[PDB]
C-alpha cells in the first residue's frame, strides 16, 4: 500500500507538471491542441510545430 | 524553479534589444548626421552667390 500511494502521488504529480508548463497561455505539453504555427515566410507560410502530448 | 526563469528566458529572447545591431546603426546613424549638417551648410551657401549677379 504505500509503494501504490507513492504511485499514486508521482502520477498526480505528473498531471501537475503536465498541465502548468505552458508559455502565454498555450502549451506544447499539455495536449490542449494538436499544433502550433509560427511564421516563418514574409508570405505568412507558417512553420508548424506539431504537439506532443505529456 | 525550473518553470520561474524558463519564462524568464522566454520573456527574455521577446523583450531584449539586439545590442549589436544597435550599436552598428548608432555609429553608422552618428556619421550620418555629420554629412547632414554639412549639406544644410552647402545648402545654406547655394543661394549666397546670386549677389555676384548684381
Amino acid at each position: 500500500n504505500a509503494l501504490k500511494a507513492d504511485f499514486e502521488s508521482l502520477r498526480d504529480q505528473l498531471q501537475k507538471a503536465a498541465t502548468n508548463a505552458k508559455f502565454n497561455g498555450v502549451s506544447l505539453a499539455d495536449g490542449s491542441t494538436t499544433k502550433l504555427s509560427f511564421l516563418a515566410n514574409e508570405d505568412g507560410s507558417n512553420f508548424t510545430v506539431t504537439a506532443q502530448t505529456l | 524553479g525550473k518553470l520561474q526563469d524558463s519564462l524568464d528566458a522566454g520573456v527574455g529572447n521577446l523583450v531584449d534589444a539586439d545590442l549589436a545591431k544597435e550599436s552598428a546603426k548608432l555609429q553608422s546613424l552618428q556619421t550620418k548626421q555629420q554629412l547632414g549638417v554639412q549639406a544644410l551648410s552647402i545648402a545654406n551657401q547655394t543661394p549666397q552667390t546670386i549677389l555676384s549677379l548684381f
